[PDB]
């Protein structure tokens, strides 16, 4: 992963 | 022209140690309370853990079934907590690598979490819009909360574990009183991409989406100092208080570079350079003037920078 894009 | 040399002190963080390993973007980065560790996840769906101070891989963590957002560890640096893309949070032994329980009840992808201080409890922040309290010895939910209307980009208890902060994508900042759940004052409209509490207990510090970072006096509901001149307009980016040695804020930034702020002037007193992606993660070690960065798909590497002061 959701944070890594 | 006698001149001396300006007295307030600055860091000179410098390269020491790039950690490879993962396959995919690093996500987070986060040193044990003891200061022996490093702990990394990844899109690659792993945990690893690393000497906090020479780097030296030491193992891979693996079980979920998706990438990971985050991991955190509890107090006595025995067990680590991680958020994933498969709406679970695992509890691992650290030293054995065992999953001890698999937090089930998120309906969408869990992005943040961490323990409490005593870390009989942990918290977590999802897409699902919702911040859930956990009980590490039975992992079950104790409470949910209806705690934003958009994702929750991050969840950090305060330092006697009474409170809760959380930020969401929906532009706003909420403190919950831990005991019963219930929001205690509401911060606020870019979206919120990261907060936590001040180690001196009286502040948040807050991200947005807007290339800001802010110190707020979340009693007073006052924004006491901003931090500017890195990038950060679409990714959740982890920011810390250093304080080992001079008081420094440090973010990573969508433009490859650490950026390091004396926390008082809010000057920038230093920008690292190195990584070759956005870097997502940074942290600082709890004892000795070390920072640990991550970065995103083109890089996948993590670095470990070291200061004299």
């Amino acid at each position: 992963x959701x944070r890594a894009x | 022209a006698t001149q001396s040399k300006p007295t307030p002190v600055k860091p000179n963080y410098a390269l020491k140690f790039t950690l490879a390993g993962h396959t995919k973007a690093v996500s987070s980065v986060k040193f044990s309370p003891n200061g022996e560790w490093l702990a990394s996840s990844s899109a690659d769906k792993l945990i690893k853990i690393w000497g906090a101070y020479d780097g030296k891989f030491e193992k891979t963590i693996s079980g979920h079934k998706l990438g990971i957002s985050d991991v955190a560890w509890s107090s006595d640096s025995n067990l680590l907590v991680s958020a994933s893309d498969d709406k679970t949070l695992k509890i691992w032994d650290v030293s054995s690598g065992k999953c001890l329980k698999t937090l089930k009840g998120h309906s969408n992808y869990v992005f943040c979490c961490n323990f409490n201080p005593q870390s009989n409890l942990i918290v977590s922040g999802s897409f699902d819009e919702s911040v859930r309290i956990w009980d590490v010895k039975t992992g079950k939910c104790l409470k949910t909360l209806p705690a934003h209307s958009d994702p929750v980009s991050a969840v950090h208890f305060n330092r006697d574990g009474s409170l809760i902060v959380s930020s969401s994508y929906d532009g706003l900042c909420r403190i919950w009183d831990t005991a019963s759940g219930q929001c205690l004052k509401t911060l606020i409209n870019p979206p919120v991409s990261f907060v936590k509490f001040s180690p001196n207990g009286k502040y948040i510090l807050a991200a947005t989406l807007d290339n800001t970072l802010k110190l707020w006096d979340y009693s007073k509901g006052k924004c006491l100092k901003t931090y500017t001149g890195h990038k950060n307009e679409k990714y959740c980016i982890f920011a810390n208080f250093s304080v080992t040695g001079g008081k420094w804020i440090v973010s990573g930034s969508e433009d490859n570079l650490v950026y390091i702020w004396n926390l008082q002037t809010k000057e920038i007193v230093q920008k690292l350079q190195g990584h070759t992606d956005v870097v997502i993660s940074t942290a600082c070690h709890p004892t000795e003037n070390i920072i640990a960065s991550a970065a995103l798909e083109n890089d996948k590497t993590i670095k470990l920078w070291k200061s004299d002061c």
